[PDB]
């Protein structure tokens, strides 16, 4: 029942950050309920 | 409180608390993903935050005022996810976005996979501006995850009578 927020930090870009992840290009549909699905 | 920054969104039942998501306080407005709060009210310290604007299709909700975050991915540049995972320190991870191609246009998308309660974590450009929130995405064939860079519209001020 009790949903609450607690601060977790400042928002900053980190200068020497770890880099990861590829850059996929995906065909997707977005429905009226906010669901993305692959086409 | 409404001091700027990134916040965890927690739920408490009978035993202890669970982190269900993350959101961004900016200009006195709290920004998070709809699936984190289901559009319900939030407590901040002793104060209540009431939903103000939201859109389940964008999977976004703002509290106390209209959506304030208006920076967009430029397309070409790397971005950072300022991930705030349950039970862990906030950490930045840098990545070059891919693309969700939709019938209505392209959406930047990050191939970064974090616990569900990381939903709402901000994605940043190199100026530290929030260009979207993490956590509305798809699972591709090998089970890994790709999140849209989900950003709301900062509307012009509403007229006054
Ligand atoms: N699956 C991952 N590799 N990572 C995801 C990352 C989640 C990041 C934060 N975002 C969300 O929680 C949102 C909420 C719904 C928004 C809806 N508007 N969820 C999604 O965007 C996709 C939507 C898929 C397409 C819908 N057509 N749902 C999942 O991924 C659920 C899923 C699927 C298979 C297996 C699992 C969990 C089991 N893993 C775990 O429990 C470990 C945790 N990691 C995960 O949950």
């Amino acid at each position: 029942v009790d949903m609450y927020i607690e601060r977790a930090g400042d928002i900053t870009w980190e200068k020497d950050a770890e880099v990861t992840g590829n850059s996929p290009r995906l065909d997707v549909a977005l429905d009226e309920s906010g669901d993305f699905s692959l086409v | 409180e409404t001091t700027d920054g990134v916040y965890r969104v927690m739920t408490r039942r009978l035993l202890g608390s669970t982190q269900v998501g993350v959101g961004v306080m900016q200009e006195g407005v709290f920004h998070t993903m709809w699936h984190v709060t289901k559009g319900a009210a939030l407590r901040s310290g002793e104060g209540r935050l009431d939903p103000y604007w939201g859109d389940v299709k964008q999977d976004l909700v703002s509290y106390c005022g209209p959506w304030k975050l208006d920076a967009a991915w430029d397309g070409l540049s790397e971005v950072q996810l300022l991930a705030v995972p349950p039970g862990e320190r906030a950490k930045n991870i840098q990545t070059l976005p891919g693309i969700f191609k939709t019938k209505d246009g392209d959406i930047g998308a990050v191939a970064l996979d974090y616990p569900a309660g990381t939903s709402g974590s901000p994605i940043l450009d190199k100026c530290g501006r929030v260009i979207g929130l993490y956590g509305n995405g798809v699972v591709i064939k090998n089970g890994s995850y790709v999140s849209a860079i989900t950003q709301g519209k900062r509307e012009e001020e509403t007229p006054v009578e």
